[PDB]
């Protein structure tokens, strides 16, 4: 239901899922032959099922086609520093694919939002839902669309008739946790013949 | 501070104009496809809201100062956003030029001049008057078609064109300029960089400097066609005066390719053609875009995205819906690129299939750039980089290696000169027309010539610059120069002199590193991946770098020169000097056919 | 739905009363903050504490909120005369794609003494009989508290049709009053001999009868 | 600031409801506005939240495409439209305000709420009410105090008030609430206590005011002669 649902969330308030008291198999997520890009840092993509971890943190949101290269540790920009920062010790595993026939429609689908302005930087793994008007000048505006005051939250431009580098890409990241706790969720031993 | 406050103001326009230009271009896409009564309401609603958003952001940007930021990428775009135009005047003068612009676009569209013998059988202008003037072999037919065309429409358009010049001079006077001619010269001006400044006093200096060497080439080909028109019309054309006004091929005298079939110097050798090779293959429009896409990837240019093949006009599905043909590009944004082509199995459709395709390749350069990094100070860069690949596809060497042209056709000393004179009717023939049309408008906007001397000064420069003669003298009540496509819709004309000098500087800079030390008319860019890297490096610049800094690393010159123009027609320059032994070169200003 | 709450909790006026909120590992245990609200029966709910770390303006400091892993807790000190409301859990759920509230707990011990009731039976008038209906009313007043079981009889069988009981409201002298209707028709109203409404209150059964003829 | 909403409103099972949300002052065109409902019997649900600046809708997956919420920037008001009503729509809606913040949680909180709109729907729609007088008998009065009043039947909708002598009687009045019926209707009562010496000199007249139906029935009360 995280992958296939009726609709998704935005980047300023994304879906947070915790996998506990479960068991899974990462072999069906590799032989799907339906994902566009697949990056998996910190661990090899084919030898992550044998090693066991404690918790799995999965976040799901939408992003454009030209910003899929920004989900990586060690760069600056507009989305990766104001919505979701990536730390240096990031052992996550990002999976992205194109589903332009469901999250977009004719006439202009503007249901998903994003944050453009921010006062300063933010700590990684932190959500920002502040809808306050970012003041640019030195005078207060008291919530008006006048001078030296602009709204940080802006709308998308998703259209299903676009090209390849600007389509709504369903991107998910699977991060692992390492603490003083036994193994909880982990791929077990494959049933051989 | 000012650095972080200006960043939030620029990107808000980058994320808002990308949606305003997307819906306005969407209203123009359905307007050209299925002509209804409701699609024109979407264009007027999105057209008025786009003009209202430009005049609202211009009044807000006037409060911000200018002389405190040292960055170059913000200063060049702040002058583009502070372009009020029609909003500098009051509410009475702002609507007055909108009505005369809609009146100018309606009368020039349905141009209907027809017979005095009967008021019923009448023909339209486009494509009505373009086909009869192209296929014509009589002298009395073209003389009547030129006199009647400026007979009925020349009376009504003059009192409206005399009013169109006062509103354009008053708009530039309130825009902190002298006249309307400085508004066109101010677009080519740069600011911020040192040692590469371009003022307006030097724009008239270099244009007059290059005209003193092209005119010797122009007066040599003017005597060549004068030596060819004497044998066809011995009682109408004399080799002493000038060429008539109705014998310029077309009506306006822009393209001189209509006289190519009647000025053949060697009729015993067959010319190259693609129509005879496309009937045995059933060459469709999908094969046109496929073989042209294979030519662009083999040189270093990237591919085209999948969004181009989804929404693109390929052919007209019968006669159920009406679709007008005009080749133009539409920058929708966010990786959306459309085209409008009504393909036919002809000879001229193959040249425009690769020309307009180069516009899309230039539109895909700034794909990762916002709305404020569009084309630079001149709009001639789109036509320059789009026609250099069409000339590389029209050579017999490219058609032979692709598997279409027959290898038995040799290149002797009789079929290679015909290819040089064919391209001179569209490129060299418009160079003297550009100096005459622009300098007449650059002096009428100031006001040193009265209203009773606009026509007399117009006919005086047409005998010394371009060298044409008139069969009937016209008084000041006629309006001749307001029948062009660019003057009727307030378009620019400096771009035509730049696209003619940049199309040959790019033809020599792409095969100079491809170990092609041969002639310039045999240059080709096939199988050269290193030449495509240095070319694509400056297509993604846009308005961040001036034009004088982009061509420094390409051709090695700060200003434009005609040295590639003098070297491309070097076999043509040796062919014009050995044939003119008995014909007089030049023209006379006191010659007239009505004085005999 | 995904958030459950106890139906009722007991406490004493002067000790510490704690409440517990349990959900899933995707709405409260994932990392989202919890918000507690107070639903007073008769006014709009307001904000009490957000994030379990800050204090809004206008709220006393006696409320304490904490998050112990996957469950949130609310602890109060001292029961005043305004805690007769309901406490809810609000937390952002990702499976529901929005905010979802909890069940709600009622905070009341016991405050209703007893008393002696007094009933009044009124037969329908003459103008009501031609309207093709019969409304047998049975008014009860001056009793405490407002928990009366109303039953009807016709001297031969109990009436289990058309019986209605209204909720009692507080009077001006700290008493309660209610009424019970019986929807009948005048065709059978004259055939039976008598009618009565029998009620009980802590065993006290008062019976009053009328006669149409 | 304060948010003021409309009062009680009733409709038909299958019609559309049109309520509003008014704002007193400012700080309405800068923060998100959501709608929180509450029904007696279950918990509190959340339909959706609307941003007034960009005009973007954000509903939940539990509610289908049957309710639309719009906003206005000229007068700073919000409207609610909901058609095809069902039998479980008898609840109250609230016009709430959201104030986001920063932190690891970052949950949507409701710091400012509205007044409330009681939107109930059922059968037995508005018709003409019928009031019946009530008179004491010789057996019902044993001392110097008699009980009498007026009974209101087949009235709709709420709220309906009952006045005694145009408000001239204050001591001894008691207004009984309504009750749901099997047909979806209500019934109330109003009795007074007067001494027996004033039954033959001063009269008691009940006046019912039903402002949604605009019916004012003025009936006479007389003691019975047979008992
Ligand atoms: C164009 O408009 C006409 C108007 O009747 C309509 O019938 C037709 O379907 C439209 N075509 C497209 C492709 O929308
Ligand atoms: C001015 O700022 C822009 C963007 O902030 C930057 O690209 C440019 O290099 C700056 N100018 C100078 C001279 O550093
Ligand atoms: C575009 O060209 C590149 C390079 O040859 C190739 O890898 C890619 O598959 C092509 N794409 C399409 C849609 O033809
Ligand atoms: C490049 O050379 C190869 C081999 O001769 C040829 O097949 C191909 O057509 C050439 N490319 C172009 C664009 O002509
Ligand atoms: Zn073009």
């Amino acid at each position: 239901e995280v992958f296939n649902a009726t609709r998704f969330a935005s980047v300023y308030a994304w879906n947070r899922k915790r996998i506990s008291n479960c068991v899974a198999d990462y072999s069906v997520l590799y032989n799907s032959a339906s994902f566009s890009t697949f990056k998996c840092y910190g661990v090899s993509p084919t030898k992550l099922n044998d090693l066991c971890f404690t918790n799995v943190y999965a976040d799901s949101f939408v992003i454009r086609g030209d910003e899929v290269r920004q989900i990586a540790p060690g760069q600056t920009g507009k989305i990766a520093d104001y919505n979701y920062k990536l730390p240096d010790d990031f052992t996550g595993c990002v999976i992205a694919w194109n589903s332009n026939n469901l999250d977009s429609k004719v006439g202009g689908n503007y249901n998903y939002l994003y944050r453009l302005f921010r006062k300063s930087n933010l700590k990684p793994f932190e959500r920002d839902i502040s809808t306050e008007i970012y003041q640019a000048g030195s005078t207060p505006c008291n919530g008006v669309e006048g001078f030296n005051c602009y709204f940080p939250l802006q709308s998308y431009g998703f259209q299903p008739t676009n090209g390849v580098g600007y389509q709504p890409y369903r991107v998910v990241v699977l991060s692992f946790e390492l603490l003083h706790a036994p193994a909880t969720v982990c791929g077990p031993k494959k049933s051989t013949n | 501070t000012i650095e972080e406050q200006a960043k939030t103001f620029l990107d808000k326009f980058n994320h808002e104009a990308e949606d305003l230009f997307y819906q306005s271009s969407l209203a123009s896409w359905n307007y050209n496809t299925n002509i209804t009564e409701e699609n024109v309401q979407n264009m007027n609603n999105a057209g008025d809201k786009w003009s209202a958003f430009l005049k609202e952001q211009s009044t807000l940007a006037q409060m911000y100062p200018l002389q405190e930021i040292q960055n170059l990428t913000v200063k060049l775009q702040l002058q583009a956003l502070q372009q009020n135009g029609s909003s500098v005047l009051s509410e009475d003068k702002s609507k007055r030029l909108n009505t005369i612009l809609n009146t100018m676009s309606t009368i020039y569209s349905t141009g209907k001049v027809c017979n005095p013998d009967n008021p019923q059988e009448c023909l339209l202008l486009e494509p009505g008057l373009n086909e009869i003037m192209a296929n014509s072999l009589d002298y009395n037919e073209r003389l009547w078609a030129w006199e009647s065309w400026r007979s009925e429409v020349g009376k009504q358009l003059r009192p409206l064109y005399e009013e169109y010049v006062v509103l354009k001079n008053e708009m530039a006077r309130a825009n902190h300029y002298e006249d309307y001619g400085d508004y066109w010269r101010g677009d080519y001006e740069v600011n911020g960089v040192d040692g590469y400044d371009y003022s307006r006093g030097q724009l008239i200096e270099d244009v007059e400097h290059t005209f003193e060497e092209i005119k010797p080439l122009y007066e040599h080909l003017h005597a060549y066609v004068r030596a060819k028109l004497m044998n066809a019309y011995p009682s109408y054309i004399s080799p002493i005066g000038c060429l008539p006004a109705h014998l310029l091929g077309d009506m306006w005298g822009r393209f001189w390719t209509n006289l190519y079939s009647l000025t053949v110097p060697f009729g015993q050798k067959p010319n190259i053609d693609v129509t005879d090779a496309m009937v045995d293959q059933a060459w469709d429009a999908q094969r046109i875009f496929k073989e042209a896409e294979k030519f662009f990837v083999s040189v270093g240019l990237p591919n085209m995205t999948q969004g181009f093949w989804e929404n693109s006009m390929l052919t007209d599905p019968g006669n159920v819906q009406k679709a007008v043909c005009h080749p133009t590009a539409w920058d929708l944004g966010k990786g959306d690129f459309r085209i409008l082509m009504c393909t036919k199995v002809t000879m001229d459709d193959f040249l425009t299939a690769h020309h307009e395709m180069g516009h899309i390749q230039y539109d895909m350069a700034y794909a990762a750039q916002p709305f404020l990094l569009r084309n630079g100070a001149n709009e001639g860069f789109h036509e320059a980089v789009g026609e250099i690949m069409s000339l590389s596809a029209a050579t017999p060497k490219h058609l032979k290696s692709i598997g279409l042209l027959s290898p038995d056709f040799q290149e002797d000393n009789e079929t290679e000169i015909n290819f040089l004179l064919k391209q001179a009717l569209t490129i060299v023939g418009t160079l003297p027309f550009t100096y005459m049309l622009e300098k007449w408008r650059w002096m009428v906007f100031k006001g040193e010539i009265p209203k009773d001397q606009w026509m007399k000064k117009w006919w005086e420069m047409k005998r010394e610059i371009v060298g044409v003669v008139e069969p009937v003298p016209h008084d000041e009540t006629y309006c001749d120069p307001a029948s062009l496509f660019h003057v009727s819709n307030d378009y620019s004309f400096i771009r035509y002199y730049t696209r003619t000098l940049y199309q040959f500087q790019f033809q020599e800079a792409l095969c100079q590193a491809a170990k092609h030390e041969g002639p310039l008319h045999k240059c080709d860019i096939s199988n050269s991946t290193e030449a495509g890297q240095k070319l694509f490096n400056m297509l993604r610049l846009g308005k961040s770098e001036p034009w004088t800094l982009a061509l420094e690393n390409v051709v090695g010159a700060k200003n434009m020169n005609v040295r590639p123009l003098l070297n491309y027609f070097e076999p043509l320059f040796t062919w014009l000097k050995d044939q003119n032994k008995n014909s007089f070169v030049g023209w006379s200003t006191d010659w007239s056919p009505y004085a005999d | 739905s995904v958030l459950t709450q106890p139906p009722s909790v007991s406490g004493a006026p002067g000790q510490r009363v704690t409440i517990s909120c349990t959900g899933s590992s995707s709405n409260i245990g994932a990392g989202y903050d919890v918000h507690w609200y107070q639903q007073l029966p008769g006014t709009a709910p307001k904000l009490l504490i957000y994030g379990n770390s800050n204090r809004p303006s206008g709220v006393p400091d006696r409320f304490s909120g904490s998050k112990s892993g996957t469950s949130a807790s609310l602890a109060i000190t001292g029961l005043q005369a305004e805690d007769e409301a309901d406490y809810y859990c609000q937390s952002y759920d990702s499976s529901l794609s929005g905010s979802v509230f909890g069940g709600g707990t009622k905070l009341t011990v016991l405050g209703q003494p007893k008393a002696a009731p007094s009933v009044t039976l009124f037969p329908p008038s003459s103008e009501e009989l031609q309207a093709n209906k019969a409304t047998l009313v049975c008014l009860i007043s001056d009793f405490y508290p407002g928990a009366v079981t109303v039953a009807w009889k016709a001297d031969s069988s109990p009436v289990k049709a058309g019986v209605e009981t209204t909720t009692p409201s507080k009077q001006s002298n700290n008493k309660y009053a209610a009424s019970s209707y019986l929807s009948l028709t005048p065709e059978q109203w004259k055939s039976h001999r008598s009618y009565s409404c029998q009620v009980t209150h802590e065993g006290s059964t008062v019976e009053k009868t009328v006669a149409p003829t | 600031v304060q948010l003021v909403e409309s009062g009680a409103e009733v409709k038909k099972p299958g019609s559309s409801v049109k309520v509003s949300c008014k704002a007193s002052g400012g700080t309405f065109s800068s923060y998100a506005i959501s709608w929180v409902r509450q029904a007696p019997g279950q918990g509190l649900e959340w339909m959706g939240g609307i941003i007034p600046i960009l005009g973007i809708a954000n509903y939940a997956q539990k509610f289908q495409g049957r309710v639309t919420i719009t906003a206005d920037k000229s007068t700073s008001t919000a409207y609610m439209e909901l058609s095809s009503l069902r039998s479980e729509d008898t609840a109250v809606y609230y016009c709430a305000r959201e104030n986001g913040y920063s932190g690891y949680g970052a949950a949507a909180n409701f710091d400012l709420w509205g007044r409330g709109t009681l939107v109930t729907v059922s059968s037995a729609s508005t018709k003409g009410p019928s009031v019946f007088p009530l008179a004491p008998s010789s057996k019902s009065t044993s001392g110097g105090t008699a009980a009498l009043g007026c009974l209101v039947k087949d009235y709709f909708p709420e709220p309906v008030t009952v006045s005694w002598n145009s408000g001239a009687l204050t001591s001894g009045v008691h207004t009984f609430p309504a009750v749901l019926q099997s047909s979806g209707l209500y019934s109330l009562s109003s009795v007074v206590t007067v001494p027996s010496s004033s039954l033959g000199t001063q009269t008691y007249i009940c006046n019912v005011n039903h402002k949604p139906s605009n019916t004012k029935v003025d009936k006479k009360v007389e003691p019975k002669s047979c008992d």
